[PDB]
């Protein structure tokens, strides 16, 4: 049935053969590991999915393509139902694939600025838009006579206008309009961020935890949206060529090119489906960390030194902040947790780390009173005459509350007693505002053995 | 043309 022949050269199948064994032994385990894993354990029902669509394609797909598709053009082996069940289930997948990737980027987005029921919301739709694929596909015999059984062909069985049509859409709906909708997504949700670290930076000393996780979740969805576009494009264009070219341009020389683009634009397509455990492993790393900076933030403020020394050991960031900008070291020295403060300070918590009302820890323990946390700060170099947005130092707050111990062993580490903030109060006068005057004496000699200095 | 989409 020579007209039927394809004519690539064996080494072209034989390179695509190793190619897709590769993509296969270790695209099956790495997507079987991503399910079996999560077994085991929100975002983890979207991974779920994506990690079952790709399993589904590279078992059942890639196979059967590789058999009738590579190697042996004609005849169809796997009769009327694997011909509509291949392009059906392959439909299906990409587009319940490509449906999950625009719930990552709008669950994202939301973040910026139940879930079981919308997953199987996703598959059925993925059914629906599929089952145009079991009416345009089926068997034919294209064979010479019109009845030679290695002529019998899985290939459209409607007219070029209809395959136009379910085509087109099908390259709308599961790949441009997706893809540019999270393009959209993603592009927006940066720009919001993008504020948030400019805002941060203007004020704090660190961003916040939730932002540093969403950044990294930016990244991670703009690759996988760059993924698809380079992995599926080629593929929308081979199946547009089929279609936009009738038969009267159809050269010798275009008949082979085409089945040669089908081994590289297929091989492409698999791609993104051995590429996906990794995709994975990115967004449940980014998802760990957060979580340990988050359960560090709760154990610090708990006063659990255990808790601490397994979330630091196992990599949680000891100057991970709050909204505020509020790090573990902060909460430590506000709850008063001298021995957290002495771990944190160890593995490396930032001591002039400012909050959004530029408060550094030595402010709240000079504020609360704990003479033995305010006393390992300034051990570990705190800035002595750091200044919040009022102009408030360490001496105004122990001066105001009464810390005489607190503001003697300030005072001897250098604190300038003539500090004044936006409304030139002195620790002094905030000392005598509230009655203390052991503190405002202290303070007052001080002032005096500095004007002594001037006159000599 | 190629019978192969």
């Amino acid at each position: 049935n020579s007209d039927l022949d394809v004519n690539t050269d064996i080494y072209s199948k034989v390179l695509v053969t190793a190619i897709y064994l590769a993509l296969f032994v270790v695209g099956t385990v790495g997507n079987g590991v991503t399910l079996f894993t999560l077994a085991r354990k929100r975002v983890d029902y979207y991974l779920g999915s994506l990690a079952l669509s790709d399993l589904l394609i590279l078992l059942f797909a890639l196979p059967v393509e590789l058999y009738n598709f590579i190697w042996v053009h004609h005849p169809w082996a796997f009769g009327d139902a694997g011909c509509k069940g291949y392009y059906f289930l392959r439909d299906a997948c990409t587009y319940a694939t490509a449906l999950n990737v625009v719930s990552l980027s709008v669950e994202l987005y939301l973040a910026i600025c139940r879930t079981k029921k919308f997953i199987s919301a996703i598959w059925l739709a993925s059914a629906l838009l599929a089952i145009p694929m079991l009416f345009t596909m089926g068997l034919q015999n294209l064979s010479g006579d019109g009845t030679h059984p290695g002529g019998l062909v899985c290939t459209p069985i409607v007219d070029t206008a209809t395959l136009r049509v379910v085509i087109q859409l099908n390259t709308f709906m599961s790949f441009l309009f997706p893809m540019l909708v999270a393009s959209i997504l993603n592009t927006v949700a940066a720009r919001r961020l993008t504020v948030m670290v400019h805002q941060a930076a203007f004020n704090m000393t660190i961003e916040p935890g939730r932002v540093q996780a969403l950044r990294r979740g930016v990244l991670v969805l703009r690759a996988v949206v760059i993924a698809f576009v380079v992995c599926w494009l080629p593929y929308h264009v081979r199946r547009l060529m089929f279609v936009y070219i009738s038969d009267e341009q159809w050269t010798t020389a275009l008949f082979d090119f085409y089945h040669y683009f089908y081994m590289l634009s297929n091989a492409l397509f698999y791609v993104s489906s051995a590429i996906n455990p990794i995709l994975y492993n990115l967004a449940e790393d980014l998802v760990e960390d957060w979580e340990k900076a988050r359960k560090l933030l709760e154990a610090a403020r708990k006063g659990q030194d255990d808790e601490v020394r397994i979330l630091l050991a196992n990599g949680a960031d000891v100057n991970t902040a709050d909204e505020t900008g509020f790090t573990p070291l902060h909460l430590a020295a506000w709850e008063g947790h001298l021995g957290i403060v002495e771990v944190l300070l160890k593995n490396g918590a930032d001591v002039n780390a400012n909050d959004e009302r530029g408060h550094t820890p030595l402010h709240l323990a000079a504020y609360t009173g704990h003479l033995e946390i305010v006393e390992v700060l300034l051990k570990n170099g705190a800035g002595v005459n750091a200044t919040d947005v009022i102009g408030t130092a360490p001496l105004h707050l122990a001066a105001m509350w009464g810390h005489l111990e607190i503001v003697e062993v300030l005072l001897k580490n250098g604190a300038d007693v003539n500090a004044q903030d936006k409304f030139g109060k002195t620790p002094f006068d905030l000392a005598i505002d509230n009655g203390n005057e052991d503190i405002a004496e202290v303070l007052q000699k001080a002032a005096t053995r500095e004007l002594e200095v001037l006159f000599q | 043309r190629p019978y192969i989409l």
